């Protein structure tokens, strides 16, 4: 009995934690738009809210 | 005021500042409803003419009168 207990701990140990992160099989080429989102400055902007 | 960012120095004057949900309080070109959607009932509006309006634009008789202003 505490040999079960003690292997399950181990496979799971071994197997490891990850984080699941989405993708898509129709992007095989995401860098024909993701280059030019990139490296300059084209820009992300610090929102801000008009006040008068 | 006005403050050069890069160096810190009075730029100019502005106006004062206000908060974002006090400056939509004005009017925008706000209807009219007037006292053509009011039937019976003159009383009431003639007591909110005297209390409001008229000390607005009559507020040199009142002078005269030597009392003070309406609050409300």
């Amino acid at each position: 009995e505490n040999d079960l207990k003690d292997i399950e701990a181990r496979i799971k140990e071994k197997a490891g934690v990850k984080e699941s992160d989405t993708g898509l099989a129709p992007s095989h080429l995401w860098d024909i738009m993701g280059d030019r989102q990139r490296l300059g400055e084209e820009h992300p902007l610090q929102v801000a809210r008009c006040t008068k | 005021v006005g403050v050069n960012k890069d160096s810190y120095l009075i730029l100019d004057t502005l106006p004062s500042e206000f908060d974002s949900r006090v400056k939509a309080m004005e009017v925008d070109e706000k209807p009219t409803e007037t006292y053509s959607d009011v039937g019976g009932l003159d009383k009431q509006i003639e007591e909110l003419v005297e209390a409001i309006v008229l000390p607005m634009k009559r507020a040199d008789k009142f002078k005269d009168m030597g009392i003070r202003a309406p609050k409300g």
